[PDB]
């Protein structure tokens, strides 16, 4: 049986350090003793840290810390780091996408009249959205151009509340 | 793209609007698409002129409503955000609209 | 015009209420341009406008309206030396306690929590437990606690059982520590004993039980919760002879505060496991502890090339601080050699 | 409150 | 060198350093312990307030001077401000009473 | 017209204002074929115990200025009479006499 263990590398070089882990293992061919590797991702949670399906020998351990770029294990002490939990998974499974579902269909961030446009053609800038087209994701936000509260179909995305 | 539409009822006003749109565009961005003159709406209303009776009596209003389409093809930073600050004549309702 | 100058310990509230707007973003500057950040360190709706009465970006161009602020600007309308006065606050993700009070020799949180200063660095740097109010348990209130100790603690006492770590533990000892209680138990302690040591040992902590009673300084004031940030005009940003800005050391020091305090706001919003999370405090703990007195931890961070960089309490001490350096002796106008 | 300042700080001191 | 009034430091509002920027001689401490030493006191006043710091003093001074006045509006060094800046973004509280 | 006249259209707005969003609930309950009998039913004797002033079919266009019930433009919010004099004295934009 082999139990989750989390894992603290140098955040930014993740995918490297679940590369050079993975080749780790079919090097040192300790193939009994590793599940797999996590880095989940919606469409970046969590920020620098590596989910290892793995058992607690001594000699795995140094083998996951002797892996480049990682810093070391996340638990109660450093003799006997410690697996997370398993009554979590059960919900966890039911649910993997709580930051990008459709039980929203519509409004991302709440319209009022308070929005900045940053990823469409006027950029860094702010205006009022009176009306709004969530039905074919559109916005009326009256940017103030030319001294007037002139409107422009801006996207949800594009957008920011 | 970024098409804009100027309304407005004085047609020389909304001329010289869309001259400056124009001006505002070119000097930052590049490839301003151009002042397309669309159909102007000639909004009518006929009235009795008469207080009490006199139905033959009348006067025939209208409201000149003209558009012009500019468009602006590629959006750089500069050019976008400019619009905010060069401010046009009175009695113009603009409407860009990027995409 | 003023009588006595008066120190005391600032509490969160008088903290927030220094403060002018709360320092999110560590991005100083544009640096491409001439702009600084909204809302970064050298923000503009939470200190000031860099120009005399104008807004920086575009409004208020003479002197009529002086302070209206639009949503384009997000920025006051002042003097130039309005930001000099003006001072910031990080909200700190995670308690740290001041290093201050921590190592001061002898230390402030030492001789009052009644315990050792290497047992109060070892749970405040994430590296043991402490108890707090456990219950019907076998365990003392000082009294620490290891992993060892702790798991077989929380397999035995599950319940009515608490045990926490870090300056959020110290925090809670020192606010839940009745000063006035300890007093007369001190006070009887001293005059039911006739050990010379410990007559001493018992008078130095008495008498520092007894003055944060006369005064209006809490117990739970010694960690920082909502750290100040010094105004951008006296921590200077102005490029040489050349195109790059020399930048102090205490943008270093804020933009890494900064830095790791977000990375723990996301960590904590994440909704990851418990313990993730103590390297991340911990690495906060020492980077508020390396801004305040750089060096009094171990070995001090340096930015360019080996040399460490200066810190606020290095702005203060030596021969080169403000006392010894710009008030007691100054340069002097109207003067010749 | 020494040299010529003591003549202040006597007048300060005595109009509290 | 000569200095009547030339350019002012940026963090503390005091004069600059050195011959090459135009600057003024270091009134050090030991001088100010020999005008604690006399009786000195205006001297060490204006020595300190008027013709290193304080910025709205100094010019009052000047328009005073220009205009035959000779007469200091005191204040307070701007330097004492960056103090109470510098102590007070620790968690310290310092003030001013009364 | 007279005050009263407008008084009370002005108090039939109000109570149009106000019970829109029952009424128009109603009406769709009424419609709605794929619906029990008896639920209709109770829709249809709802409708009527609401005040009459709320409907939006009870309220008269009238001038905003004189309160005139015939001769109304809705563009202009304007009975003729007083159309033409706005026009006549520049105080509606655009509009000018036409001729074609
Ligand atoms: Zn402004």
């Amino acid at each position: 049986k082999k139990r989750w263990y989390v894992v603290q590398a140098f955040s930014g070089f993740e995918g490297r350090v679940a590369t050079s882990l993975r080749e780790h293992i079919k090097l040192h061919n300790m193939e009994d003793l590793f599940g797999e590797v996590m880095v989940p991702t919606e469409e970046k949670f969590f920020p620098g840290y590596v989910l290892v399906q793995m058992v607690m020998n001594d000699a795995s351990w140094h083998l996951v810390r002797s892996v480049p770029r990682v810093m070391g294990f996340i638990g109660g002490t450093s003799d006997r780091p410690a697996p997370i939990s398993d009554k979590e998974v059960d919900a966890i499974m039911n649910r993997l996408q709580q930051v990008g579902d459709k039980p929203r269909p519509k409004t991302l961030f709440e319209p009022g009249e308070m929005v900045r446009v940053n990823d469409g053609p006027f950029a860094d800038f702010n205006g009022v959205v009176e009306e709004v087209d969530y039905e074919k994701s559109r916005l009326k936000v009256s940017v103030s151009i030319f001294g007037r509260a002139t409107p422009v179909e801006l996207d949800f995305s594009q957008v920011e509340k | 793209r970024i098409r804009i539409r100027l309304k407005a009822f004085d047609h020389r006003l909304i001329d010289q609007a869309t001259a400056e749109i124009v001006e505002t565009a070119k000097r930052t961005g590049a490839q301003v698409r151009g002042p397309i003159p669309l159909p102007t709406r000639k909004e009518r209303f006929t009235v009795l002129i008469s207080p009490h009776v006199n139905k033959d009596a009348r006067d025939q209003y209208e409201i000149r409503t003209h558009l012009r389409l500019v468009d602006i093809v590629e959006p750089t930073e500069k050019t976008v955000d400019a619009l905010m600050r060069l401010d046009l004549a009175a009695g113009v309702d603009v409407q860009i609209s990027l995409g | 015009e003023f009588d006595a100058i008066k120190i005391a310990l600032a509490s969160p509230d008088m903290i927030r209420s220094w403060s002018f707007g709360e320092v999110k973003k560590p991005e100083t500057i544009n640096y491409r341009t001439f702009k600084p950040e909204r809302d970064g360190l050298f923000c503009a709706r939470i200190f000031g406008p860099v120009k005399d009465y104008e807004c920086l970006c575009g409004k208020y161009k003479r002197l009529k309206h002086r302070g209206v602020i639009c949503e384009k600007c997000g920025v006051e309308v002042t003097q130039t030396k309005v930001r000099r006065e003006r001072m910031g606050h990080i909200e700190l993700a995670s308690p740290t306690a001041h290093i201050w009070f921590l190592k001061s020799l002898p230390s402030r949180i030492g001789l009052l929590l009644d315990m050792p200063l290497r047992d109060i660095e070892r749970v405040l740097y994430f590296e043991s437990y402490v108890v707090i109010e456990g219950g019907m348990t076998n365990l003392e209130r000082q009294q620490i606690l290891t992993e060892e100790q702790y798991l077989d603690a929380l397999e035995e006492f599950g319940d009515e059982f608490d045990a926490k770590m870090g300056a959020e533990a110290i925090q809670a000892l020192l606010k839940s520590m009745d000063l006035e209680q300890e007093c007369e138990q001190l006070r009887e302690e001293l005059n039911e004993t006739n050990s010379e040591t410990k007559r001493k040992k018992l008078t130095k902590r008495i008498k520092l039980l007894e003055a944060f009673v006369q005064s209006g300084n809490k117990p739970e004031w010694m960690i920082l919760t909502v750290l100040p940030v010094l105004p951008p005009d006296l921590r200077p940003l102005v490029p040489l002879d050349g195109g790059r800005f020399a930048t102090s050391d205490l943008n270093d020091l804020y933009r890494r505060v900064i830095n790791r305090n977000n990375r723990l706001k996301r960590l904590l919003d994440l909704a990851a496991p418990d313990i993730i999370v103590r390297n991340e405090k911990r690495m906060l703990q020492e980077a508020v502890d390396a801004l305040l007195d750089n060096g009094r931890r171990g070995r001090a961070i340096t930015g360019s090339n080996k040399r460490p960089l200066k810190s606020l309490a290095d702005m203060i001490k030596g021969k080169q601080g403000r006392f010894r350096q710009n008030l007691l002796g100054k340069r002097v106008d109207y003067s010749g050699r | 409150p020494a040299g010529t300042g003591y003549a202040y700080h006597q007048d300060r001191m005595r109009r509290r | 060198h000569a200095r009547s009034t030339g350019s002012y430091s940026l963090v503390t509002q005091q004069p600059l350093g050195g011959k090459a920027q135009f600057g003024g001689q270091r009134f050090g401490e030991m001088e100010v312990w020999a005008l604690e030493a006399y009786g000195a006191a205006y001297t060490l006043q204006e020595m300190l307030t008027v013709k290193s710091d304080d910025v709205n003093g100094r010019t009052k001074m000047y328009k005073n001077i220009v205009d035959g006045n000779h007469q200091m509006e005191p204040g307070m060094p701007e330097s004492f401000n960056v103090l109470l800046k510098e102590i007070r973004s620790l968690g310290i509280n310092i003030e001013l009473e009364d | 017209a007279k005050q009263s006249m407008k008084a009370r259209e002005v108090k039939r707005v109000a109570l149009a204002d106000k019970y829109f969003a029952k009424r128009a609930e109603l009406k769709a309950i009424i419609s709605d074929v794929n619906a029990s009998d008896e639920d209709r039913w109770n829709a249809v004797l709802k409708l009527q115990t609401l005040p009459r002033d709320s409907s939006p079919s009870r309220q008269r266009n009238r001038c905003r200025q004189t309160g005139r019930p015939h001769g109304f433009l809705r563009k202009f919010g304007l009975s003729r009479i007083k159309v033409r004099e706005a026009a006549m004295r520049g105080e509606i934009p655009g509009l000018k006499k036409a001729s074609w």
